């Protein structure tokens, strides 16, 4: 039962260092702008997350994935492909990828109530709260409504790889 | 999470009664909760599978009787896509928009399992008892009778859709020739 | 040196077949409408030059490529995938697809008069008036480019795959 | 659940497929001989084990694996290569591949017993007599002693690779 | 190069004229020399395709005449294999041998390429002009007609090989019966 | 042919000097001749790249002489960099534009083999001299070192750009200690 | 089942104490049942892991009193290894038929990840927080220094195998200047 | 025309060491016996090959293989995989790599004269004096003709991979 748990912390450790490295790559490229001020708020609250996945993956001795360094040139290269469309590809880009986490924290969460709901919530309630303050300010054009699908998708396909590799 | 998504299921359930002049955007799903928008699809097309399985199901429950004829497999496919086409004559004004949202390059995994299940449960009542790489091509040779017929009904005009279901034949006899 | 004079009209069928293939689907969506002629020609226009292709490779004794089956699903996919977009979602396909066979027509013809000018043009006529009537149609939206791109990248790859295998 | 009583019926079958075909192949090649009458018995056990399988899998309504097509053509060619060796490619193909394949049917009456052990025994007792008769003879030169290892783990990768995909 | 290969190949042929009691090795190449060893077993398999492809040729330039007739596709192909195995008949003691060096986990390319050659040969001038995935399975579909109707032929031993001639028709009939 | 691209070569050479009029756009290409737009920045690169490479060969041949004093790899580097930049100037206006249009998901190898040989030049004329797996690490190590600064000199306002070297001080220090 | 399993195991910790006479074959294991492919290696192995996991622990439960001192991370790993590679002593003798029947080609995953999960064990007790791509690196710039260390055990005549104990010196500060 | 030149030095780099790791894993096994001293003068010799290319790799700015670092375990593992078996490690892995390196040396130096075989021979006499110190010891049991093969087919697929990639 280990090797169940030994999963999540990992999958979420991966998704959180992805999402932290597309609002850098982000903030590099429209930062002494307008909008600047808006995500440096994600910023922040995704190295936040991060901290507390970190410290949470330190104590029970998990894995770390071995493609960590593969997310850190496509997690920046997807900070200035986007963000250098005007404030309509970091728009999209965002609402994207958060999206994909709450499925994701949602889908997690399914798995972990109905197969032992009572040796845990040390760490349920930790998925449930990044789960609503992820879900909170992801909801705030026929076009930009498939880059949003089509980038959903790698955030998608690459969750599947990072769980086993 | 079992008394409140036991009742989703009556939102998304209700709120699908009603959509010959609302479309199936995120306004009429809430709606009809006084009485993208990917899931409401989704829910209407599981719903629309499991009742043609149980369809099926009832039909089969009756030739050990002796009371319903014996059809070939061609006959027994052309009435089966048939009597499940039929279920999207109510919302054949907006089907193409919820169509189109069902291709989106997020949502293809889930479309073509439901597509595969739906497939599997239409041949596995026509006495198919294969297990060798003949398992797939039949099912991927229905699948396509299928997709193609879909995006006919969509444009076709001749009374009570009598025209598609004439291609229905001519896409079928083509494919038991071993097309 | 046959292996050259080989690839060249291998990939230039898998090419003109995918092609045929994507105009099939964009007709069969957008059929009973006013923009069904433009379809219709150049469907006609790409089942003449696979005619000639074909002619062309059962000459020569040539092997077809072995994903001429995949071809036949995903030609078809991105011609209901788009044209349900509207007008607008259908033109960005056909200018993509027409520019991808026109570049690699032109870097095809390159390597072709470089190498050996008077060994040929028995063939190399037919590439060139080919390029021209390719390139003839193919002039005739910030986010629609992008769309664009990811669709001329990928008959880039099928390209690099259909060659080889 | 159904998942995983239907793993374990696909894994079968695949693996007695494969068994049978090697026993044809060395059939063919070493058919009038000394040694015919020991790989005839062999190929009629496995006849008998791949039909019950075959019933079994078509009662349940299963999928058989996508590869099948393909432990046709490799099931095939060592029944050529080795047993053209003499009389040690029927000494050791033959008690590599049963002893994989009882290793697999111990592996899994294992975590058939562990999870549920009252939901079965329609099937857990075919899986143990199954075992039994396959380890029974398999029983019945520091080189060859690698051919057998080298040839073990290729039909474990093949188990792998047939049950997953 | 010229010269070495020039020599190379004439050594070769020498040495490959009398095998009927020294076998595949190392040791008849110098007795041929002086009037593994897989390089000898590739140089036999070339030579014979290259024989086969110009006996098919010889034989397709007499219909253009009007001196012999047009046998369907299937009895082409049966003579066609028949043609082609009747060269292992001098040699049939240790073949096997050649079977076993020819089937080594790194010769496996190369015998590949032949037998693919040979079969491309063989199925061109039977008039197949076929550019689909039908280039693939009818290929395959006549390489196991082949290399199974070869591992009879070392076994057999009723006159005249007529026992595996038999084999050939109930081997080529089940195929041309889409199989 | 030869004369068409040849001339060409100069319609795009001649094209690129009044920029900061129109913009890297179809509009200045065709009007050069009186004197998107996805190859006139890839010209445009090139034309950096080669020029790049010649000013560090003419610099070479001085220290290989005297009269030229030497200095650290980690200075040279930032010299070298610096150097590269700062032909970017009088186009800097119009600079994301190209950008932008430099990272679509189909120029990426295009451009990608570019900035490679531009790496692999400024490392060689540094003395490497390296055959292992380090050859990979450091040219990495430096291509973010580029890519990163460039991304800061569009969006910088301090006199002569002077902000911008500070940072790559801060850049190449962290790299030099093995970074 | 649990009888079977644990007369399984006492079958195998009492057959190893008589390998020093007869070698890690299937007859020592049935000499030790009266009070080829081996399986009494890996059962070995894994005792010898879990035995050294809790020296580890209960050494560690030794420096949060104070009666320990802390020294250096280099000096505890040779300490750790010296400790897991002075178990092997009395089988000294009949080694290496272990180490060859540990690497047959079949039993790779098995060996690999048991020397990963004693890896783990060995340095998660030197205090190794780390959650980066440094995870990997660490660890297998430490198996190397186990295995190659290894292969020289059985090779060494010198007194208290001291030669051996040197070398593990030569062979980790060589790997703690960034090896 | 280059990357002719190029595409050769770097899979004779890529080869040198690979064999030269064989032969440091075989002498670490069978380092204090009687027959240390062949392997040694084996490795004395790959040693003087290595440096050899090394030093013209450096000078044409070849691109070395990305794959070095894994024929670093893999060529250690043969050097303990086999020469555990006794005399029959250092007889049938090192005549099998030393026949395969022979092999390509000749597949190279057949491919430079008869496409350019002017331009070159400060290069060509180096490859042809390679190729015969290789092969003059590379001549000094049908289950040991197996491992033999089953070895050369492996130094075939690593040397398939290592130009290209």
């Amino acid at each position: 039962s280990r090797a169940a748990v030994d999963r999540i912390i990992r999958v979420d450790h991966a998704g959180e260092y992805g999402a932290n490295r597309i609002y850098a790559g982000q903030m590099a490229v429209l930062g002494r702008t307008s909008v600047g001020p808006v995500i440096q708020k994600m910023w922040d609250q995704e190295k936040d997350h991060l901290k507390k996945f970190n410290e949470l993956m330190v104590t029970f001795r998990v894995r770390p994935t071995v493609l960590m360094p593969l997310w850190n040139v496509l997690g920046f290269a997807l900070g200035a492909g986007t963000a250098l469309l005007g404030k309509e590809g970091a728009m999209a880009c965002t609402v994207a990828v958060e999206e994909s986490i709450a499925h994701h924290y949602n889908n997690q969460i399914r798995t972990l109530m109905e197969e032992d709901p009572e040796k845990y919530e040390e760490l349920l309630q930790l998925i449930k709260k990044f789960r609503d303050e992820e879900l909170e300010h992801h909801d705030i054009a026929p076009a930009y409504a498939v880059l949003k699908s089509i980038i959903q998708a790698g955030c998608r396909v690459a969750i599947y790889l990072s769980e086993r590799l | 999470y079992e008394s409140e998504e036991q009742l989703q299921h009556r939102i998304l359930t209700a709120a699908l009664e009603f959509v010959p002049a609302h479309g199936w955007t995120a306004e009429a799903i809430a709606e009809g909760a006084q009485s993208d928008g990917s899931e409401l699809i989704l829910h209407f097309v599981t719903q629309c599978n499991t009742r043609l399985t149980r369809v099926l199901e009832e039909e089969q429950k009756l030739v050990q009787l002796g009371q319903a004829e014996k059809r070939k497999t061609d006959q027994f496919l052309r009435d089966a896509v048939e009597t499940r086409l039929r279920m999207l004559i109510p919302y054949i004004e907006h089907w193409p928009r919820a169509l189109s949202i069902l291709m989106l390059p997020h949502n293809i995994p889930s479309s073509l399992s439901l597509l595969t299940s739906m497939v599997d449960d239409m041949w596995h009542y026509a006495g198919d008892q294969s297990t060798d790489f003949n398992w797939y091509t039949r099912r991927a040779m229905l699948a396509a009778i299928y997709n193609t017929t879909e995006l006919v009904m969509m444009q076709d005009s001749s009374p009570d859709f009598e025209d598609t279901w004439r291609f229905l034949e001519n896409r079928v006899n083509d494919a038991m020739n071993m097309g």
